DNA sequence: GCTAATAAACTAAAAACTATTATTATGG
DNA sequence: CATAATAATAGTTTTTAGTTTATTGGG
């Protein structure tokens, strides 16, 4: 499902930006200002398809293209970008708070029913698809119920028609963190993550939309209507768009074949496809290679039942992709993969398919692992219900080793290295791993998108030690290593 | 070697099972008898790779030997 | 005494995300 | 020939697919 994540920041201007309010710490301007900024960075770096705007609710002068009074409308709904955080850096730490009391101030009279009318405004102007449309807000002011009755329950009101409207408001500990105490009653309407909103991580990009579904043509009468994804990815080097290095201007770059003889712009009619072999150059066409590629028509056509015992580590491609059942033209396929799932205790004999990606391309032998429903109690369908299509090499899937075969050693060398490790046993952590050149990569971009001094260098997990382990162990797994002249030469 | 072979999985189309051998020519028997009890002492790497049949050289490119250099 | 065998990067790339317009059916 | 007919034939940014890029190499 396509959709932009319309995002609205709530930041007060009287005082709850200004005042310790139960706490010790500097006006709270400063820190949501970070705040704010971090997030707008980890959507750059890691999603640009969600639309931000920054309001102040509360303003002595009104920056409102609503005009409405006590609204500060800083910056529109829009993708995050480079001009927003310039915007914010105007208002960013202490000399950034000192500019909010230079052009506006701070004291600033609120009016929230007002607010939640031009924040509506906000949300109704959006003219794209939409994912989902948050008002994200602070204030030191958790229960600021003492205004008016009339403005609090039209304020209410208009919280029900929002959420009714589907829109959706945030507050979070700014006064009184934890215990319930924050909101105190302004919990009527609203029903922490400070460190990971300034943590901003970032460069998390994910499927958005389906894609790659094909049919599971089994035999020549029946197919079965699938989807083929991914979770796996390699990340990219984000694009070099060639731009002019003094206008920055980009280039259009007039690629073509062309003849290094006569100056004609050749096209690939006149020309054929060819292969230097021995005595004889083996010419072929464009269409030509196509069909040579061109085996048959995508989908699965199965070719047999395989236990998922023969298969092990040399038993091993390319990351395995995923199929999930479809029925948009094929009934019964969630049904009886239902059946497959179910018995699939039995079912670890795995379907077998030369997997033809697309038309013009060839099929290839792809195992496929069954993936059941494992929902987990926090209701998170880890591999939904499926299969993880694991790829049947071929004799080309081989580069062979040599065959100096190498005998074990004596078992109190195993024992005490089972010691070892299972004593020096890692914190197992799958979302654990991040890459050094990557994370770096993102600290300059965003860096050096400001004026930044410096892009941090991200101290990774991925980054091996030369103590922990050594302080989790010891030497004992060299002094262990009892054997005369060690591999440390 | 011999003008003949020498001396569900049903997925479909192997490689020729063998040919006769046995059967064959009296003078064929002799000398592949005389050329046996040579085997038993030179059966050859020409063999020993792959013995030369005529049912096995026919469907696949077993002969190619789809491998790479070592790394 | 010599001289690849690679593999950082290639430089790309075929995917429906979306669908208005024509569809030629029926008021005219 | 009548004239608002309202389906397919793409429009889309897709990630993801083969790109020479690279150095140890026989003397």
């Amino acid at each position: 499902y396509s959709g932009r994540d319309s995002l609205i920041f709530l930041v007060d201007a009287s005082k709850a930006m200004f005042e310790s309010q139960s706490e010790d710490e500097l006006t709270p301007f400063d820190m949501s200002i970070q705040c704010i900024q971090s997030v707008y960075i980890s959507k750059i770096i890691s999603s640009d398809r969600d639309l931000l705007a920054v309001v102040f609710y509360g303003t002595e002068k009104d920056k409102n293209s609503v005009n409405f009074k006590n609204i500060y409308v800083l910056q529109e709904l829009d993708n995050p970008g480079a001009k927003r955080i310039l915007e914010l850096d105007q208002f960013k730490g202490q000399q950034g708070q000192k500019r909010f009391q230079d052009m506006m101030g701070h004291g600033s009279d609120y009016s929230l029913s007002e607010v939640l009318w031009v924040c509506a405004n906000l949300f109704s102007d959006v003219q794209f698809k939409m994912s989902h449309k948050r008002i994200m807000l602070f204030t030191n002011e958790d229960n600021p119920h003492g205004n008016d009755s009339a403005k609090a329950s039209r304020a209410r009101t208009k919280a029900g028609d929002l959420r009714d409207t589907g829109i959706f408001l945030d507050l979070m500990h700014l006064k009184k963190p934890g215990g319930f105490d924050i909101s105190l009653f302004y919990r009527d309407i609203i029903s922490s993550k400070l460190e990971d909103l300034l943590r901003k991580v970032r460069a998390k990009e994910t499927r958005k939309r389906a894609l790659s579904r094909l049919k599971l043509k089994l035999n020549k009468d029946i197919v079965i209507s699938v989807g083929i994804y991914n979770l796996v990815q390699k990340a990219l080097k984000p694009p070099p768009i060639k731009l002019y290095r003094e206008t920055n201007e980009p280039v259009k770059t007039k690629t073509r074949t062309f003849n290094t003889s006569t100056g004609g712009l050749l096209l690939p009619s006149d020309t054929k496809r060819s292969q230097i072999y021995g005595s004889r150059q083996i010419i072929l066409e464009k269409e030509e290679t196509e069909e040579l590629k061109r085996f048959d028509d995508p989908g699965l056509m199965l070719m047999g039942f395989k236990p998922l015992v023969l298969l092990k580590k040399h038993h091993y491609l390319r990351p395995s992709l995923f199929v999930y059942p479809e029925e948009s033209l094929v009934i019964g396929s969630s049904t009886l993969f239902s059946a497959l799932l179910i018995k699939c205790l039995e079912k670890e004999v795995a379907a077998l398919c030369r997997y033809t990606p697309r038309r013009n391309i060839p099929p290839y032998f792809v195992a496929l692992v069954p993936q059941e429903e494992e929902l987990d109690d926090q209701k998170i369908q880890v591999t939904p219900p499926g299969f993880q299509l694991v790829f049947l090499p071929f004799a080309d899937d081989k580069r062979k080793m040599p065959f100096t075969e190498k005998i074990m050693a004596t078992p109190e060398q195993v024992g005490k290295m089972k010691a070892i490790v299972e004593k020096l046993r890692f914190t197992y952590r799958s979302d654990s791993f991040e890459n050094p050149v990557l994370q770096q990569h993102f600290r300059n971009l965003e860096a050096l998108a400001l004026d930044l001094m410096e892009p941090e260098q991200a101290v990774d997990l991925t980054l091996p030690k030369v103590e922990a382990m050594n302080k989790r162990l010891g030497s004992l797994v060299d002094e262990f290593k009892e054997l005369v002249y060690p591999p440390d030469y | 070697f011999l003008p003949f072979s020498l001396g569900g999985p049903f997925r479909l189309g192997g490689h020729g099972p063998s040919f006769p051998l046995k059967g064959i020519t009296e003078q064929q028997k002799e000398g592949l008898e005389i050329v046996k009890m040579v085997m038993i002492s030179l059966e050859g790497e020409d063999g020993l790779d792959e013995i030369y049949s005529f049912s096995e050289s026919l469907r696949k490119l077993c002969v190619f030997k789809k491998i790479e250099r070592h790394s």
